[PDB]
């Protein structure tokens, strides 16, 4: 029969998927918000357009939530150790990829908002770079989904 | 005007919050004269008011999508009568009071003919709001919906590109882009939509024990790695049809890439010699366009899962904000629970407005904007023009 | 008593929302609608003889919701009065 | 006052439309019925000698149930009844209430304010529109209620219940009816539906003259 | 509680097809006509597709829900 | 319509210097045109009518000072919404007085 | 079996849910309070408005408290190991997500408060960014509840 | 018979293949984004050309995703320990190679963008350097393909 401690790795997959995605989103929001705060003192009207980096950072927390809820609803008492490993792998693959995407979003958003304060034309390029930064968390989600549903 | 509210509604689907949003939009539209005359530096209010006509369609289509999800503040409505029924598990099945006593969460199945009575005629069956296995079904349905909507939307944009090409007389664009572009997209990802609908219309509980996985088959379809153990084939002739599809997809990449630079070389460097043409730069340009087209197809098809991601986030946040605010006042034995509900409902209203309508509404808004800007407009809309800014008496302010 | 017009407007809007939603919620509990079972305060020993034992508690929560709706209606009236003063 | 108006072809028709649909409510909305049967099981000592069950006018019968025998160990099984017919019966009685209220209000206008009714033929126009809507209401509700009353009879029928109950499908058991709910009141209800429909169709001309369109 | 999968498809298909196909002709001859027609057609597409996906996702299910024994005991009485 | 961008074209004017003011006032009222700068090589302060522009700015300073004093006072500013196109004849001198 | 030590993981879930959420709130209060003190030297009237970040930092700790109380009530001597792991997962999911939310709130509150000292229009932008940051703690709470009651 | 713990190395192979490629792409996107933002203050014209470093960084994330998908698709419960180790090796070889490639892309992209603002001649050499820094991800991908499909 399957081992008793098997559910541990699945539960850690869920908690990791949520925790590291939350850390990535927190860092992204922190840096982007600092950028917006510095930008505002000079260019007030850009404040709302410049919240977009915060939103793209929050996407990463939403991705972590998706994987965490999916794993949590997939957990069972008799979970085979193989499924527990799949869930742990998916959880980390989304959580740490989201952490990296949060780093990218935070740094790019801070620098890009500060720049867009000084030169409005940057906004489009900043959005493109933020998209390239967020698609990393998206790829992490894809890997997590393939692992988990497998 | 329509797809942006519609995709926002896919993300924000909730009939009650849609009611609130529509009421707000109607309030602003009706009071627009007063609001227009009473201008002030309130950035939030002024911007939202300028967007008022967007929010009207946003709220209405969030109402529609919440009804299709059959959800209302995290609760379904059950107006047509559920298709899922429990009594056949006892009448025809082998259940009993002793089984209910001995199992806490138990089960349900449609194999016995009486349990399942067809699809709930307008949206999702209401039983899912009380079923614990809810998300096992909802996540699959929403992943498939996201794939379908994204693929159809990207195909729509690709089609819109033709209306630009014909007018602008870009015949090489037409014939070695759009036609290859749409062929690529339909062969690779349109086929996935076809498979999704095929699985829904073909595979059943009687095939449950061996039903395949669309993700695994779709990836092995790229790898040409047809297995011979485990899950079974989706339909007869799938090997041949899939092989044809992947082969055409492969051929299309050179089809999009090589011929445009080559025919441009022909007609602008062999002719007119037998502004100037640069073979290396043009080759790099068209190689860039093709690499971007293909990797953009994959990344954008994946990115439309953003719909499901946001839908799940919204659904779970509404569920928690119900079940740990107003559930508190509802699940109390005494009659003072009415006054408790008064206060707890004040808290519920404030928190729901702060979180669901503001945070998640804003997230859905900007995600639909992002999708339109990139994942849909990259197909046709180049977007390098000017704004006609006329000498036309703006000085009323 | 007196209050700011913005406070009064918020009060009346909140009262309208509360009245509508809680009247509907009380209606739906008195209907014994299934989708709201988890919020009924019943106990594990109430499942013996039939649905009536839990129908009664559904009724109780519906009465609580109606009482809350009445409180919100009174609040709405007071906020409308405040708006009229402003 | 204008009490003489109640004699007139319009006032009399309103009195008719008021007594009708009131008798319809009295026959339909007041209904609570009963059902009985009996079984002699293969083992005579396990016989279900007496069965009794009851129901009400909304006819949500599938929520009603009774403890039939299983002819094994003398234990019982929970037989729920068949279907629900609110869309027929509740809709019919709601239409009856609508028509009753409107005709009461029309008699109130006739007896004291018929001049206000005749003003610019607006009262005639509104009454013509009311007649037009009630024609459709009674038509659809009466058709649905005829089919629904047939369905109620088929669902409550003790012999249908016996045929659905699988005891006769075992050997040795015998089953029979003991009571079948009364039908005259509900037949009278649907009869009132048809009579109200024909009156509402006929009154179109009676009001068409007042509108001036006749 | 059988919702035969012929009536719902007929109803909603004729409904949305009429909205998207006949309504365009009923829009009056005016300046905003083109935008209005586009709204009608694309609303038809979006909403009809959403409903069709939702109903086909339930057509031919592979599994049935999972229910707490309390809600089993309740729905057993409540629903047909 | 909103389907795609409206057909657009460039045009040029030979216009009597006296009638230029009238025509630009009428074209401001009309509002279906966008002027383009033909002499950007010389700064915008070194040009002919910039003196009249400076006089208009002095007028606007006067009016804004009076408007600020009105705001400080209790008397309302009227919002009648009259939108005449200013004529060419020298109403400027009367308004300056 | 249900080993004798099984409740250790549940107790650690409760302890984590409280401790890590409290540290998140403590940081989100320290940074925010330093920002408020630095701002108030010149804008004394903005103190009450600028206390909001402290309130949301406290909300993080309240999420932690809710989950910690839930776990401590779900604990039992014979708690099966699978349930114990579920509770540990809930504890970490709420605690460390609240910690990330607290860091985000602290940084955002400090920067935005020092900004709104100099540009008042930044206040509502701060409010939006802070709600985004606190929604991270809310996601942590959602996953924690799902795990604990799974 | 194959050990139950075999799949752990495969799931870590997939998770690593995605996580480290994501970290490399995140560094490459972030530093190149700050470079683009700083450049855009003066030379807005160059944003769409200077975006290329970010595309190079994203291709590393795509390499990571492809290898992770191969591994995840090839996972099973009975996966022999030899195949599990092969998949861990593929995951590391592509993940950390992409990490190094993304770090190189970030550094050279930032330096090249800032230099190209000053000296347009630098663009072609920046392209060459980015290609040399990026084919490291391709070598990692080749090794990972061999190990994973072996």
């Amino acid at each position: 029969n399957n081992p008793e401690y098997s559910s541990f790795f699945g539960v850690m997959g869920a908690s990791s998927a949520m925790v590291f995605s939350a850390m990535g989103a927190a860092y992204g929001t922190a840096k982007s918000g600092t950028g917006i705060a510095a930008m505002s003192v000079m260019r007030p009207e850009l404040i709302m357009k410049s919240i977009i980096p915060v939103v793209m950072a929050g996407i990463i927390a939403i991705y972590g939530l998706v994987v965490a809820v999916l794993i949590a609803n997939s957990l069972t008492d008799g979970i085979t150790l193989y499924r527990s490993f799949l869930q742990l792998g998916a959880g980390l693959s989304v959580g740490l990829s989201g952490l990296a995407a949060g780093f990218a979003i935070g740094i790019v958003g801070d620098a890009g908002v500060r720049g867009t304060a000084q030169q409005p034309r940057l906004f489009v390029g900043m959005i493109l770079i933020l998209i390239f930064a967020e698609v990393l968390g998206l790829y992490g989600l894809i890997v997590a989904l393939i692992l988990s549903t497998k | 005007v329509i797809t942006f509210p519609f995709l926002f509604a896919v993300m924000f689907g909730d009939f009650g919050h849609g009611i609130l949003m529509t009421l707000f939009a109607v309030w602003m539209v009706l009071r627009e004269s007063r609001i227009l005359s009473q201008k002030n530096e309130n950035e939030m209010f002024s911007m939202v008011f300028s967007g008022r006509y967007i929010i009207l369609l946003m709220g209405l289509f969030s109402i529609y999508t919440g009804l299709i999800y059959n959800d209302c503040f995290s609760k379904s409505l059950n107006i047509f009568g559920s298709s899922w029924s429990v009594r056949p598990m006892f009448t025809i099945g082998n259940w009993t009071e002793e089984t209910l006593l001995g199992s806490s969460v138990l089960q349900l199945n449609p194999a016995i003919p009486g349990v399942f009575g067809g699809p709930y005629p307008f949206g999702i069956d209401p039983i899912w709001n009380i079923a614990t296995n809810k998300l096992t079904f909802l996540n699959s349905f929403k992943m498939k919906m996201s794939v379908i909507l994204g693929i159809i939307h990207m195909l729509f944009g690709v089609s819109l590109s033709l209306f630009n090409h014909i007018y602008f007389k870009k015949p090489l664009n037409i014939y070695f882009g759009f036609i290859p572009e749409i062929i690529f997209m339909s062969s690779l990802f349109g086929y996935l939509v076809i498979l999704i609908f095929y699985k829904w219309t073909a595979y059943d509980a009687h095939s449950s024990r061996n039903a395949p996985s669309l993700l695994i088959h779709f990836i092995n379809m790229f790898l040409f790695s047809y297995p011979e153990s485990g899950n079974a084939m989706l339909y007869s002739g799938q090997k041949g049809i899939q092989c044809f599809l992947i082969v055409v997809a492969m051929l299309c990449v050179p089809w999009m890439l090589l011929f445009k630079p080559l025919i441009l070389r022909h007609q602008y460097l062999r002719k007119k010699h037998l502004e100037v043409f640069d073979f290396g730069d043009t080759m790099v340009h068209q190689a860039i366009h093709t690499i971007e087209y293909c990797l953009g197809c994959i990344s954008n098809t994946a990115s439309y899962l953003r719909l499901w991601a946001l839908s799940l986030a919204h659904a779970q946040l509404s569920e928690v904000l119900w079940t740990m605010v107003i559930h508190i006042g509802l699940h109390v034995r005494s009659l003072a629970g009415g006054l408790g509900l008064f206060f707890i409902f004040a808290a519920f209203a404030t928190l729901t407005v702060a979180i669901l309508l503001i945070m998640e509404g804003l997230s859905a808004f900007l995600h639909a904007l992002r999708l339109h800007w990139v994942e849909f407009q990259n197909k046709f809309y180049t977007g390098t023009g000017f704004k006609f800014l006329p000498f036309s008496f703006e000085h009323i302010r | 008593l007196c209050c700011g017009p913005k406070l009064a407007a918020c009060g009346i809007v909140l009262s309208a929302w509360g009245v509508i939603m809680l009247i509907m919620l009380g209606i739906f509990f008195n209907v014994h609608s299934a989708v709201l079972i988890e919020d009924v305060p019943f106990t594990e020993k109430d499942f013996e003889n039939g649905p009536q034992n839990i129908y009664n508690l559904y009724e109780q929560v519906s009465y609580n919701c109606f009482i809350a709706a009445g409180l919100y209606l009174l609040l709405g009236g007071f906020s409308f009065c405040q708006v009229r003063l402003n | 006052g204008q009490f003489r108006v109640v004699k007139e072809p319009l006032g009399f028709v309103k009195v008719l439309q008021w007594v009708f649909a009131i008798f319809a409510f009295a026959t339909c909305g007041s209904y609570t019925g009963e059902l009985r049967l009996s079984v002699e099981c293969a083992n005579k000592t396990e016989s279900a000698l007496n069965i009794e069950v009851e129901f009400e006018y909304p006819f949500r019968l599938h929520q009603v149930y009774f403890d039939a025998p299983s002819c094994v160990k003398g234990g019982t099984t929970k037989i729920f009844l068949v279907g629900d017919y609110s869309s027929s019966a509740e809709f019919f009685v709601t239409v009856a209430v609508f028509a009753f209220l409107y005709s009461m209000g029309a008699l109130a206008t006739y007896i004291f304010l018929q001049n206000k009714y005749r003003e610019n033929n607006k009262g005639p126009m509104m009454d013509f529109l009311a007649t037009a809507v009630f024609a459709f209401m009674w038509l659809v509700s009466s058709s649905a209620w005829a089919k629904g009353l047939s369905d109620v009879k088929m669902a409550t029928d003790p012999e249908n219940i016996i045929k659905e109950m699988p005891m006769c499908r075992q050997t040795g058991n015998t089953c029979k009816e003991l009571r079948d709910p009364v039908t005259s009141g509900l037949n009278t209800s649907v009869v009132f539906g048809f009579l109200n429909l024909v009156l509402w169709v006929g009154n179109l001309w009676f009001v068409f003259k007042e509108t001036g369109w006749a | 509680t059988a919702h035969s999968f012929a009536l719902p498809v007929i109803i909603f298909t004729t409904f949305w097809g009429l909205i998207g196909i006949a309504g365009p002709w009923f829009v009056p001859k005016g300046p905003n006509r083109g935008v209005i027609i586009t709204m009608l057609v694309a609303t038809a597409v979006c909403c009809y597709l959403f409903w069709l996906i939702a109903i086909l996702a339930q057509l031919n299910p592979l599994f049935g829900p999972q229910l707490k024994n309390e809600t089993i005991w309740y729905v057993r009485f409540l629903w047909e | 319509e909103l389907f795609r961008s409206e057909e657009m074209t460039l045009a040029q004017l030979f216009l009597q210097s006296e009638a230029a003011y009238c025509c630009v006032s009428e074209l401001e009222e009309l509002g279906k045109v966008q002027f383009r700068d033909l002499n950007p090589d010389v700064n915008v302060f070194q040009r002919k009518f910039v003196n009249e522009v400076r006089r208009c700015e002095e007028m606007d300073r006067k009016l804004r000072f009076v408007e600020k004093e009105i705001r400080k006072a209790n008397i309302p500013i009227m919002d009648t919404g009259e939108n005449p196109e200013v004529p060419f004849p020298r109403d400027m001198i009367d308004l300056e007085a």
